[PDB]
RNA sequence: GAAAUUGUUGAAAGGGAAGGGCAUUUGAUCAGACA
RNA sequence: GGAAUACUGCCAGCUGGGACUGAGGACUGCGACGUAAGUCAAGGAUGCUGGCAUAAUGGUUAUAUGCCGCCCGUCUUGAAA
RNA sequence: GCCCUGAAAAUGGAUGGCGCUCAAGCGUGUUACCUAUACUCUACCGUCAGGGUUGAUAUGAUGCCCUGACGAGUAGGCAGGCGUGGAGGUCAGUGACGAAGCCUAGACCGUAAGGUCGGGUCGAACGGCCUCUAGUGCAGAUCUUGGUGGUAGUAGCAAAUA
RNA sequence: UUGGCGGAAAGGCCUUGGGUGCUUGCUGGCGAAUUGCAAUGUCAUUUUGCGUGGGGAUAAAUCAUUUGUAUACGACUUAGA
């Protein structure tokens, strides 16, 4: 149970591709600005792909905001959790990607008692 | 531009509804009526009512009165234009133009 | 309200009738058009058939075979017209010329059926009293259609078994009117007629 | 009886369009018996519902059902505009969509 | 035009026989053998 | 540390919510709605049927009665938007619905014995009313439905 | 031990290109919220 | 000679049906209804009730459908060329 | 006024097409109706301007909060940020029960540059923040180097007697 | 089950006879409920597969070989228990 908070709109569910990303293998993803002088995209031509800009912003309220309602921490160790003990309403832990397997049963078992919600509790699990 | 010789009708339509007054930089609302009495108390105006009286009564005072009031963020027309053709004049079955006392079926179409 | 209308093409135009069928079958409705031979067109004849052999000289130079094709049946002259109306070019268009069957004549499966007429497509509805008419099948003999004596043939038979089913209809409400003789001076015959009925 | 239609049958125009700009979020509804818009105005508010079918069983049920409602008049000719929750997958032209009585005014 | 019924002979040669086949010499030779079934009656399918 | 702490850390307390000004009044329904009228039912499990109306009760919903022995529907509840109220007045003169409101039938497998013996002592005072005029009791038993032809926009119910 | 390219298996589509944008259906797949 | 009606204009006259929106988060302000206690549509939504608690809503992706979309970069008054 | 003659060009053709002829033509009116990223209202982001707010115990006063208007854009200017190599400091950071890298129509966050997590592979160094530095960010320069396709299992493997 | 008609894609229409279900043409008896205030509340239709029961049928084509009326290659065209 985290804050109340209204219904989080996004405002662009879709990520951003770049022109012509799909038709060569050079050109990555990643949306860089077309700076060109016959652009059908800078000229924002219809039926054409859409332009990120400063339209496109979520609400502050609804802002760095997880679908559970909480906001994301990177946790290394039990250090670095005891100091949401007073805000897990709020933020919720994320254990990192480089911690051992000895390390994530001390962290899950801190969390629990000082209800601290971790985001990935199936990370490594010996099953 | 078009105008024309308002009633107190779609003057009264406007003050009310569309009403906006410009105080230090920003565009007020005429919500209550000390806001007003705050502003054009000097000149003897303390109520919306006093400001539709420089309206159609036009007094010595009718400028401060003007000046205060935003302009009018008017809508498109309920009932349409009207003529199909609206670049031509009024007399030649147009708009724009001097059109005379059927300007207050236009105002209250666009408010 | 019925599932498949047919629609009866004597005394009809060719352009408003095309119009009316092919806004109804993008609505979902299945139109069949039988008696196209009598179909007929505004203008005197030689008109258009001036406006026949000017389509036919319009084929692709290198490839006559790709072209556009000169048909001679009324039937498919009448479904060029429609699928010009279309957009046939895409797949709802397509879904749409797969609810029509054109016919020549009245078939023997679709014989038994009653057939429509459209009020703002008929030929003496629209057209001035003093103008002259074409009429499709006496243009399409004109310009190469082989089968207008097969069809007046069996056009002339099936009006002498459907002038057989007519004389025992007209003996049979004769029938049930004066069946309806006896529904007088009843209690039951004047509470309906109270009631609109 | 041989008839247990409580709604009024009716068929999916288009959406609402120019003659290239289309706006797939409103639909046109066609009421059979309507041609005028002062006979379109009983049928305002009244819930439209898209009975279709499928192959999973999903409730034990392969019909599947999309939910919409009037919005408004269009045109001249009888025609019911129609917004929905989901929209309709535009392959529907001239499909037959269910409208409803209820909500009720008589 | 359309062909409704084409009525063949009773006993026919083994000329036709070998055109209706590719292979006559893997054949069973059993063309017509059905056929023959129609003239067995009074033949009341015949001249039907 | 993998990632730097914050610095504002806001406050975890709820905020209070504010006095709305929003009233509870009575719902005045519509004038085709008198007590003892036929009532053409559109939805629910009793869809289409003719059924006879008594009182409106606090919750906006409407009591629909019976007769259970005519068509079988029994003591329920209903919304006021989804029925076509026609033109047909029975008495009710002679019905004593006083008890029955919210409490009654609100939740907690078998029928109670009070709803039992409740509905038939409402629907005796009823079909001895129906049997005053003709063809009344055979008009609730059949169902409605709408057949070709009809435009519900131009029909009065 | 990446990409270009390419093999098999699995899924999908294909009436003279392919690829894209808005919206939805169907198919596959998935997080979160609930006590 | 006396009325009616059409047309135009006005009402701080009444009233039915439909759509979209619910943003704010203790109180304050401005008014109303009352003899008063108080109440209210009065500086922006609550009250009641039902179903589900699962891929059902939704997200991603593939495909289909309606409509739109002529390969960019560059020099150019002007590039899909 | 309309229509007709005047009125003849080359691939097949253009009121956009079908087609229409008391016209869906021409001329003139009446209303009804259709729709722009325009207008009016409302939500949200951002910018600018005018303002409120150091009182203590509890934390950004380059902050919080209120109100109003505005938002296109190549060349170009400026500001806020993202990513990489390396260095000073710091979290007594992470790691041989698995670091970096790579793969992933699996998930999450930011308008975006990108960041994060799960699974597979892998075998050893690496990261967050506050600052400093720079042969620091690539799609096309008939770019360089290296590698690989369509063409394509096609052109072809035919002078000099076998 | 009897007698015909229908070939424009007939594939349908009309009629005789008995058997049987229902009849709301009129008058009764009993049952409905809790799908809990609505959720299309599923009743059609298309093709295929695997099982039971019953009747009926018991072959060809290609390659290879061969012929030249054919022939770039395929095709075509012949022959061979
Ligand atoms: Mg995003
Ligand atoms: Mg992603
Ligand atoms: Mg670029
Ligand atoms: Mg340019
Ligand atoms: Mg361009
Ligand atoms: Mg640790
Ligand atoms: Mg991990
Ligand atoms: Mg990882
Ligand atoms: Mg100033
Ligand atoms: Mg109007
Ligand atoms: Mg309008
Ligand atoms: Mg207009
Ligand atoms: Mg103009
Ligand atoms: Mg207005
Ligand atoms: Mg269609
Ligand atoms: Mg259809
Ligand atoms: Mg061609
Ligand atoms: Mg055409
Ligand atoms: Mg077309
Ligand atoms: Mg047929
Ligand atoms: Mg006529
Ligand atoms: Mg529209
Ligand atoms: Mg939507
Ligand atoms: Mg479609
Ligand atoms: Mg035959
Ligand atoms: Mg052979
Ligand atoms: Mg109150
Ligand atoms: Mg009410
Ligand atoms: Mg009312
Ligand atoms: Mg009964
Ligand atoms: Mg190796
Ligand atoms: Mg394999
Ligand atoms: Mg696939
Ligand atoms: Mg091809
Ligand atoms: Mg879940
Ligand atoms: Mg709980
Ligand atoms: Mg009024
Ligand atoms: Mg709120
Ligand atoms: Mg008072
Ligand atoms: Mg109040
Ligand atoms: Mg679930
Ligand atoms: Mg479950
Ligand atoms: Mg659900
Ligand atoms: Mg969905
Ligand atoms: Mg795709
Ligand atoms: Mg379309
Ligand atoms: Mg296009
Ligand atoms: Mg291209
Ligand atoms: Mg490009
Ligand atoms: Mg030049
Ligand atoms: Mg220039
Ligand atoms: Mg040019
Ligand atoms: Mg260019
Ligand atoms: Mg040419
Ligand atoms: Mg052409
Ligand atoms: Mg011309
Ligand atoms: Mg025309
Ligand atoms: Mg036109
Ligand atoms: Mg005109
Ligand atoms: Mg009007
Ligand atoms: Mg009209
Ligand atoms: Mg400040
Ligand atoms: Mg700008
Ligand atoms: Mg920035
Ligand atoms: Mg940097
Ligand atoms: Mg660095
Ligand atoms: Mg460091
Ligand atoms: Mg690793
Ligand atoms: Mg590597
Ligand atoms: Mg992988
Ligand atoms: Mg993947
Ligand atoms: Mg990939
Ligand atoms: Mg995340
Ligand atoms: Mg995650
Ligand atoms: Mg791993
Ligand atoms: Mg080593
Ligand atoms: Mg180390
Ligand atoms: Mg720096
Ligand atoms: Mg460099
Ligand atoms: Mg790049
Ligand atoms: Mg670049
Ligand atoms: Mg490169
Ligand atoms: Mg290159
Ligand atoms: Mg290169
Ligand atoms: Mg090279
Ligand atoms: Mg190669
Ligand atoms: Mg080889
Ligand atoms: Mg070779
Ligand atoms: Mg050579
Ligand atoms: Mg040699
Ligand atoms: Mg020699
Ligand atoms: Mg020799
Ligand atoms: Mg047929
Ligand atoms: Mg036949
Ligand atoms: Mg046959
Ligand atoms: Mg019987
Ligand atoms: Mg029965
Ligand atoms: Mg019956
Ligand atoms: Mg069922
Ligand atoms: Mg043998």
């Amino acid at each position: 149970a985290s804050l109340p908070h209204p219904k989080i709109v996004k405002k662009h569910t879709k990520k951003f591709k770049r022109h012509h990303s799909d038709r060569y293998h050079r050109v990555a993803e990643n949306w860089r600005k077309q700076k060109g002088i016959d652009s059908v995209v800078r000229r924002r031509f219809r039926g054409n792909i859409s332009q990120p800009k400063i339209g496109y912003g979520s609400n502050k309220k609804t802002k760095f905001l997880s679908p559970s309602g909480h906001k994301t921490f990177l946790v290394a160790n039990v250090k670095d959790l005891e100091t949401l003990t007073m805000h897990t309403k709020t933020y919720a832990a994320e254990i990192a990607h480089n911690i051992s397997a000895k390390n994530r049963v001390v962290i899950l078992a801190r969390a629990k008692a000082l209800g601290i919600k971790v985001t990935n509790p199936k990370g490594r699990l010996a099953l | 531009v078009a105008y024309g010789y308002p009633s107190y009708s779609t003057i009264r339509q406007l003050v009310y509804k569309r009403g906006f007054g410009k105080i230090n930089k920003q565009r007020v609302p005429l919500s209550d009526n000390a806001i007003i009495e705050a502003n054009l108390g000097k000149y003897g105006i303390l109520s919306i009512d006093d400001l539709i009286h420089e309206i159609i009564t036009v007094g010595p005072h009718f400028k401060q009165a003007n000046n205060f009031l935003w302009p009018f963020k008017l809508s498109n027309p309920s009932g349409g234009w009207g003529v199909p053709r609206k670049f031509k004049h009024f007399i030649q079955g147009g708009s724009f133009g001097n059109r005379e006392e059927f300007i207050n079926k236009l105002v209250k179409s666009m408010n | 309200v019925e599932p498949v209308v047919v629609i009866d093409g004597k005394g009809h135009l060719v352009g408003r009738l095309a119009s009316v069928v092919a806004k109804q079958l993008l609505n979902g409705q299945k139109i069949v058009v039988v008696r196209a031979e009598e179909l007929n067109i505004s203008g005197e004849f030689f008109r258009n058939k001036l406006k026949y052999h000017d389509f036919l000289r319009k084929a692709t130079a290198f490839n006559k075979t790709r072209g556009p094709f000169h048909f001679r049946a009324p039937s498919r002259i009448f479904y060029k017209a429609l699928r010009g109306m279309v957009s046939h070019k895409t797949a709802r268009g397509k879904a749409a010329l797969e609810r029509l069957k054109v016919f020549e004549g009245i078939p023997p499966p679709y014989d038994k059926k009653k057939r429509v007429v459209v009020p703002q497509a008929l030929r003496v509805l629209r057209l001035k009293p003093g103008r002259k008419y074409t009429t499709l099948g006496k243009l399409s003999t004109s310009v190469g259609w082989k089968y207008e004596d097969v069809v007046a043939k069996l056009e002339a038979k099936r009006k002498v078994s459907s002038a057989e089913y007519y004389a025992k209809k007209r003996a049979f409400t004769k029938k049930v009117a004066s069946a309806n003789a006896t529904a007088a001076e009843s209690d039951v015959a004047k509470q309906l007629a109270a009631l609109g009925y | 009886a041989e008839s247990h239609r409580l709604y009024v049958k009716g068929k999916h125009l288009s959406y609402q369009r120019s003659k290239r700009v289309n706006n797939p979020n409103v639909s046109l509804i066609k009421i059979e018996g309507v041609a005028t818009p002062q006979d379109a105005q009983f049928y305002l508010g009244k819930r439209i519902a898209y009975v279709y079918r499928a192959s999973k069983e999903v409730r034990g049920s392969k019909i599947r059902v999309m939910w919409g409602k009037v919005t408004r008049t269009h045109g001249n000719s009888g025609v019911v505009r129609a917004t929905f929750r989901n929209n309709l997958p535009a392959k529907t032209f001239g499909a037959s969509v269910r409208i409803f009585l209820y909500p009720s005014n008589i | 035009l359309r062909s409704l019924t084409t009525v063949w002979a009773e006993h026919l040669s083994d000329e036709v026989k070998r055109r209706f086949y590719k292979n006559w010499y893997k054949s069973k030779k059993k063309a017509f053998t059905k056929y023959s079934a129609k003239y067995a009656q009074d033949g009341a399918g015949i001249e039907r | 540390s993998a990632q730097k702490a914050p610095k504002w850390y806001p406050s975890e307390d709820v905020a209070a919510l504010k006095k709305t000004r929003k009233a509870a009044r009575p719902q005045k329904l519509r004038a085709s709605l008198v007590p003892g009228t036929v009532l053409i039912l559109l939805a629910g499990r009793f869809r289409g049927k003719r059924v006879v109306y008594l009182k409106h009760l606090e919750d906006n919903t409407l009591l629909i009665s019976g007769p259970f022995k005519v068509n079988g529907v029994p003591l329920r509840r209903v919304n006021a938007r989804y029925v076509i109220a026609t033109s047909t007045k029975v008495s009710v003169e002679g019905v004593n619905v006083e008890k029955f409101n919210v409490e009654y039938f609100a939740k907690e497998k078998e029928i109670k014995a009070e709803r039992v013996e409740d509905q038939k002592v409402v629907d005796k005072a009823l079909i001895a009313e129906i049997k005053k005029t003709p063809l009344l009791k055979q008009y609730l038993s059949a169902s409605f439905s709408l057949k070709n032809g009809d435009k519900p926009h131009m029909l009065k119910f």
